[PDB]
RNA sequence: UGUCCCAACGUUGGGCCCGGUGAACUGUACAUUCCAGUGCGGAGUCUGGAGACACCCAGGGGGAAGCGAAGACCCUAUGGA
RNA sequence: AGGGAAACGUGAUUCAACCUGGGGCCCAUGAAAAGACGAGCAUAGUGUCCGUACCGAGAACCGACACAGGUGUCCAUGGCGGCGAAAGCCAAGGCCUGUCGGGAGCAACCAACGUUAGGGAAUUCGGCAAGUUAGUCCCGUACCUUCGGAAGAAGGGAUGCC
RNA sequence: GUCGGGUGAGAACCCCGACGGCCUAAUGGAUAAGGGUUCCUCAGCACUGCUGAUCAGCUGAGGGUUAGCCGGUCCUAAGUC
RNA sequence: GUGGAAGUCUGUUAGAGUUGGUGUCCUACAAUACCCUCUCGUGAUCUAUGUGUAGGGGUGAAAGGCCCAUCGAGUCCGGCA
RNA sequence: UAUGCCAGCUGGUGGAUUGCUCGGCUCAGGCGCUGAUGAAGGACGUGCCAAGCUGCGAUAAGCCAUGGGGAGCC
C-alpha cells in the first residue's frame, strides 16, 4: 500500500475547525487547542517574532 | 417530453420497481402533464399507466429432479461433489441412531419386556456403539 | 411494393458480438438500392428488427424475406416481415 | 430586545397546511421555544394554539408550524395580513 | 456527519453568500461575485 | 506441452479511412544527403568527389555521439552529514 | 383497525433472529458508571432544547479531476446448483453512464486469446511462459520419523441416463 | 445496443414502447465518517460534461428537513483539561 | 465407538497479503494503477472508531523501517541576503 | 505553376511604448496608552430590491441634544 494516493482515501477525520476565539479554521477539535491563536492553550494571544523578518 | 419524474411517481403509487412501470406510448402528452401523485393515480385507473408483472423462477425441472433423488436416483459417484462426511454429518447421524436405539430400549422396559437390569446392560452396550441400528438391536435382544 | 429476399452474409465481416447491428444496416442498404431511394428514406418496421435480433446480438439469420412498399412525393420505402 | 414572531412563512406547502390542517407557519426567532411561540401567536391574533412544531432552517432562521384549535380558522386569520 | 446549530448557521451563511451580484448593481455601476463557491470544486472551513 | 525445430490459420480490442473533440515532449541557426578525408583525434553544415525534381501517406526505429536528469562511478574542495 | 382487484388458507419439514441449558480451555481470567427492579392503581397535566434534505461513491467522501486507486457497518436464509456465503445461470431491485461515434473480410504491426501435423525442453542462466493433473467413492500406498507424521505419497479402478 | 415514436430551430447518446443485453456481498436496500444544498420544481445551454445535447451533480429563480417514545442530550472507558 | 483439540490442513466465505509473469501501463485510470498466477485465512489473526507516545525525540518481531507523496534526524517560519 | 522562402501592405492576435495617477516608498513635525463601566479581535446579523466593501447592532448604512451647514438628500 503506497504512502501516496491510496493512503489519501483513508482521510475522513475532522481535526482543525473554526475557532471560537479567532475565527480561523485552526481549532483542533481533538486537542481543543487553536494552532493559530492559542485558544485553549493560553489566555494571551499566540504570537511570535519569527512571524516576520527580524528587522521588521 | 420527459417522463422520468412521472416514472418515479408511478413506481411509488403502483408500489412497484420503476423498471416495471409501463407508460402507454400513445399518451406521452397526457402523462407529461401529470404533475401530482393524484394525476398519476388518475392515469392509472384509465389504464394509461400500468405495472408489468414480475417473474418467478419455474421450479418444475427442479421438482422432477427432486423426485428422482427422493427415489434414490441421480446420486451415483459421478453426481457427487462434496466429501462423504459433508453429504451426511457423521455426529448428526450418530445422534439419530443412538436416540432411536434408546427410545426403543425405553419402550421395551416400560412395556415389561425388559427388566431394568436387562435394559441397563443393553443401554450401556448401545452407548458403547454395539448396535448398527434398531433392527440390529432387536435381532440381538432375541438372543 | 414487392417481396424481397435479403442476404445477410456480409454481416460476417463485422465482429461477431455485433452481427445483429450490421444486419439492420445491410437491410436498409439493400432496400434503398433495390427500390432506388435514399437510405435515410427507408423505414424498417420493428418486426424486421425483432427478426434480426431473435437469437441475440451475435446471431443473425442468413437471409430474410421482407415486404416493402415504395411511394410518396419525396420517394421513400416502408418495410416489414412477411 | 428581540421579538418572537418575525413574519409569516408563505409558500405552497404553508398554504396547504393552512387549508387542510388549520395550521399557520411562521419565521420566528431562533431562541424562541415551542411554548414561547405558542404564547406570542395567541397574543398577536387572539386564537388558541393546539400544537407547535419547529425547525432550524438552512436559511439560518427557525420555522414554526402552529396548529390552531378547531374553534379557529387559519385561512381567515392569515387573510387579515 | 452531524451538524450543530452553530455549524448550521455558518453553512447557511455560506449558502446565502454564494449568490449572483444583483442585475441592478450592474447598471448602477455601469459594469461578478469573486466569492462564488461550488460544493464539489471547493471546500468550506471546519 | 508451439519453449524450440518453424512457423501457420483464426478470435476480440486497437492500428487504417471519415465526423466531432483535441493536448504534451521538443525547437541557436541552416538543413535532400552519401562516401572518404580533415578537424579538440567520434562532422547533415569544413575539403574533395558522388548523388539529389517538389510535396504527401504508412512503417519498423540505422543516425542526429536523439529526448528525459548541472554523472550515480572516480578525483578535487583547508565542503556537508 | 389497516391493507388487498380477488382469495383474504391449513398442515408439515429444515429452522437466521430471539430464548434457555450442558461440556471444555487459561503461566491469557475476559470494563465501569448512571440507571432499573425490589415498590399498587384512577384520573389530569407536563415532556422544553439540538440533529432530521441529499450523496454515501468506476460522478456528491479523500486522492489538484465527473481519477479503473482508497474508504467502516448491516442486509450471510431469494430460486437451480453443489460440501458451500464457491463457479455458472436466474429472480426482487438497479442499469445500458466502468459515456464519443461512423466505415474498410477490416492489410503490416501490437495487446489479450483460440487451434496447431510430426518431433517433445533440442529452447533458456533457469521449463521463464504455457501446459499437464484435478471433484467424489473403492482398492492400495515406500524411505524416513520427534511415532504426531510422512500421506491425497505413489499406483490402480469407478463415475451419465432410465 | 437496435427498430419505431415523442419533444425541439437542432437529437447516436433527453423521454416513451418493443426487441437485445449488463449487475446478485453487488451495479440492489439501509447507513457511519466526510461533503454541504449537491435534494424537489420551473425556466435555460455562454460555462462545466472525454463527441453532441433539448439532458444534468451545470446556469437563473423559487421551494424542501416538523419527534415525550430515532439519535443527541444522561453514564462512565482508555484517557484529557 | 464417542469426543472435537489444533499459533493443524484445503478453501478468490468474509477479510488480509503479494512469489512469479521481470506480462499491461510507464506525458498512466493511478506521483505505486490493471490482469493472471501465488500466500494467509480460530489466531503472536484481521478490522472500525476513540485514545496515548513528538524531533537528537517517538515508534520499530531491527529493514536505518515508520512518525501525513518528505527521514542516516519531520514540517513550518525565523536566524538569513 | 503547387508545397514554399524573404520583405512589405490591409486586418487580427498581443499589450510593449508614450502620456496619465485614486497607490506605494522615504523623510520631517505633532501626538500617544486601551480593558471586568467587558477592551482589542472574531462570529452572526442589519438595506425596498443587496452578493462584496464600508457603516452599524434586534433602536442594526442608523436614534437624540447643542453648535456649524444648507436646498438638497437616500
Ligand atoms: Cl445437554
Ligand atoms: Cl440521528
Ligand atoms: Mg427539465
Ligand atoms: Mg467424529
Ligand atoms: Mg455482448
Ligand atoms: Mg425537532
Ligand atoms: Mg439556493
Ligand atoms: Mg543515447
Ligand atoms: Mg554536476
Ligand atoms: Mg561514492
Ligand atoms: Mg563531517
Ligand atoms: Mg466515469
Ligand atoms: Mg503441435
Ligand atoms: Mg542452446
Ligand atoms: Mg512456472
Ligand atoms: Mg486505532
Ligand atoms: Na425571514
Ligand atoms: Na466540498
Ligand atoms: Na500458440
Ligand atoms: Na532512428
Ligand atoms: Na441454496
Ligand atoms: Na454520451
Ligand atoms: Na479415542
Ligand atoms: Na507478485
Ligand atoms: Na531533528
Ligand atoms: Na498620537
Ligand atoms: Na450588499
Ligand atoms: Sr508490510
Ligand atoms: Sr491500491
Ligand atoms: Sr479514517
Ligand atoms: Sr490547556
Ligand atoms: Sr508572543
Ligand atoms: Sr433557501
Ligand atoms: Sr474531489
Ligand atoms: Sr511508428
Ligand atoms: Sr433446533
Ligand atoms: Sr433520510
Ligand atoms: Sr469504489
Ligand atoms: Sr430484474
Ligand atoms: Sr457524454
Ligand atoms: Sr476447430
Ligand atoms: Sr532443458
Ligand atoms: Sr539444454
Ligand atoms: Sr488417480
Ligand atoms: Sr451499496
Ligand atoms: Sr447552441
Ligand atoms: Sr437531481
Ligand atoms: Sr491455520
Ligand atoms: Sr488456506
Ligand atoms: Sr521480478
Ligand atoms: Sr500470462
Ligand atoms: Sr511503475
Ligand atoms: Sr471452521
Ligand atoms: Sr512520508
Ligand atoms: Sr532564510
Amino acid at each position: 500500500t503506497g504512502a501516496g494516493t491510496p493512503s489519501q482515501g483513508k482521510k475522513n477525520t475532522t481535526t482543525h475547525t473554526k475557532c471560537r476565539r479567532c475565527g480561523e479554521k485552526s481549532y483542533h477539535t481533538k486537542k481543543k487547542v487553536c494552532s493559530s491563536c492559542g485558544f485553549g492553550k493560553s489566555a494571551k494571544r499566540r504570537d511570535y517574532e519569527w512571524q516576520s523578518k527580524a528587522g521588521e | 417530453t420527459d417522463l422520468s419524474a412521472q416514472k418515479r411517481l408511478a413506481a411509488d403509487v403502483l408500489d412497484v420497481g420503476k423498471n416495471r412501470v409501463w407508460f402507454n406510448p400513445e399518451r406521452q402528452g397526457d402523462i407529461a402533464d401529470a404533475i401530482t401523485r393524484e394525476d398519476v393515480r388518475e392515469l392509472v385507473d384509465e389504464g394509461a399507466i400500468q405495472a408489468k408483472d414480475k417473474k418467478g423462477n419455474s421450479r418444475g425441472r427442479a421438482r422432477e429432479r427432486q423426485k428422482k433423488r427422493a427415489y434414490g436416483h441421480q446420486k451415483g459417484a459421478g453426481s457427487r461433489k462434496g466429501k462423504a462426511g459433508a453429504r451426511q454429518n457423521s455426529k448428526e447421524d450418530w445422534e439419530s441412531r443412538i436416540r432411536a436405539q434408546r427410545t426403543k430400549l425405553r419402550e421395551l422396559r416400560d412395556e415389561g419386556t425388559l427388566s431394568s437390569s436387562q435394559y441397563r446392560d443393553l443401554y450401556d452396550k448401545a452407548g458403547g456403539g454395539e448396535f448398527d441400528s434398531v433392527a440390529d438391536l432387536e435381532r440381538y435382544i432375541d438372543a | 411494393e414487392r417481396v424481397v429476399t435479403i442476404p445477410l452474409r456480409d454481416a460476417r465481416a463485422e465482429p461477431n458480438h455485433k452481427r445483429a447491428d450490421k444486419a439492420m444496416i445491410l437491410i436498409r442498404e439493400h432496400l434503398a438500392k433495390h427500390f432506388s431511394v435514399d437510405e435515410d428514406a427507408v423505414r424498417l418496421d420493428p418486426s424486421i428488427n425483432e427478426a434480426a435480433w431473435a437469437r441475440g446480438r451475435a446471431n443473425t439469420p442468413s437471409k430474410i424475406r421482407v415486404r416493402a412498399a415504395r411511394f410518396e412525393e419525396e420517394g421513400e420505402a416502408i418495410v416489414e416481415a412477411e | 430586545s428581540w421579538d418572537v414572531i418575525k413574519h409569516p412563512h408563505v409558500t405552497e406547502k404553508a398554504m396547504n397546511d393552512m387549508d387542510f390542517q388549520n395550521k399557520l407557519q411562521f419565521a420566528v426567532d431562533d431562541r424562541a421555544s415551542k411554548g414561547e411561540v405558542a404564547d406570542a401567536v395567541e397574543e398577536q391574533y387572539d386564537v388558541t394554539v393546539e400544537q407547535v412544531n419547529t425547525q432550524n432552517t438552512m436559511d439560518g432562521e427557525k420555522k414554526a408550524v402552529v396548529r390552531l384549535s378547531e374553534d379557529d380558522d387559519a385561512q381567515e386569520v392569515a387573510s387579515r395580513i | 456527519g452531524k451538524k450543530s446549530k452553530a455549524t448550521k448557521k455558518r453553512l447557511a451563511k455560506l449558502d446565502n453568500q454564494n449568490s449572483r451580484v444583483p442585475a441592478w448593481v450592474m447598471l448602477k455601476t455601469d459594469r461578478r461575485n469573486h466569492k462564488r463557491r461550488h460544493w464539489r470544486r471547493n471546500d468550506t472551513d471546519e
